[PDB]
């Protein structure tokens, strides 16, 4: 779109010698001015993740290739988020069956609802909840 | 159900 101006943008801001490409050590300036302190061996893995070609540093490709598929999963991530929210409507960080029975007419009796739980239920606490809505959701 | 699930939120999203 557009938002290949915003992804050159951020780009940008890692390259910050301005050579196209990102480095290790700018990757780690970056991070310690974010408030993290990466060691050196944690900036190789975070550079080797997105380094399509192996060349050791991240061109301007590479980096869009990247963001694009970040974008799109937190984009997943959180309309999954919202669904959660919608069916969690006490807000207390679970779904009993009676918030799943009643969106889930919006007509299943308690049983019935109890076994969508029990599926879910992978902790065995007798609700759903965020973790494991993201696993029945996603699996 | 899952799946009427993801339908009917595909369909009533962002309200
Ligand atoms: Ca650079
Ligand atoms: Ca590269
Ligand atoms: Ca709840
Ligand atoms: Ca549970």
């Amino acid at each position: 779109e557009e938002q290949i101006a915003e992804f050159k943008e951020a780009f940008s801001l890692f390259d910050k010698d301005g050579d196209g490409t990102i480095t290790t050590k700018e990757l780690g300036t970056v991070m310690r001015s974010l408030g993290q302190n990466p060691t050196e061996a944690e900036l190789q893995d975070m550079i080797n993740e997105v380094d399509a070609d192996g060349n050791g540093t991240i061109d301007f490709p590479e980096f869009l290739t990247m963001m694009a598929r970040k974008m799109k999963d937190t984009d997943s991530e959180e309309e999954i988020r919202e669904a959660f929210r919608v069916f969690d409507k006490d807000g207390n960080g679970y779904i009993s069956a009676a918030e799943l029975r009643h969106v889930m007419t919006n007509k299943l009796t308690d049983e019935e609802v109890d076994e969508m739980i029990r599926e879910a239920d992978i902790d065995g606490d007798g609700q759903v909840n965020y973790e494991e809505f993201v696993q029945m959701m996603t699996a | 159900e899952v799946c009427a699930i993801k339908i009917q939120r595909a369909y009533r999203r962002h309200l």
